[PDB]
């Protein structure tokens, strides 16, 4: 009965969560953890990554 | 300044080692020119200078 609310509830709930996930992904860096990076390689290494 | 070949790559931006960690460090955003060449004839005597 409620499809249409809870449709729009759901969606921003997996907008929020898809956002979210984003953060933990390489994107083409050694490693998605930003302290990883500036710890493991020389800054004018790290500020490529 | 006078240093050692080897050192010559540590005279460079964001470089490190004991040249470039205790000696002379440039800026990450150096905006110049290095010119390094060998003076072997000049800063070296036998028996050591």
């Amino acid at each position: 009965a409620l499809g249409k609310l809870q449709d729009v509830v759901n969606q921003n709930a997996q907008a929020l969560n898809t956002l979210v996930k984003q953060l933990s992904s390489n994107f083409g860096a050694i490693s998605s953890v930003l302290n990883d990076i500036l710890s493991r390689l020389d800054p004018p290494e790290a500020e490529v990554q | 300044f006078v240093i050692r070949g080897d050192e010559v790559r540590q005279i460079a931006p964001g470089q490190t080692g004991n040249i470039a960690d205790y000696n002379y460090k440039l800026p990450d955003d150096f905006t110049g020119c290095v010119i390094a060449w060998n003076s072997n004839n000049l800063d070296s005597k036998v028996g050591g200078n």
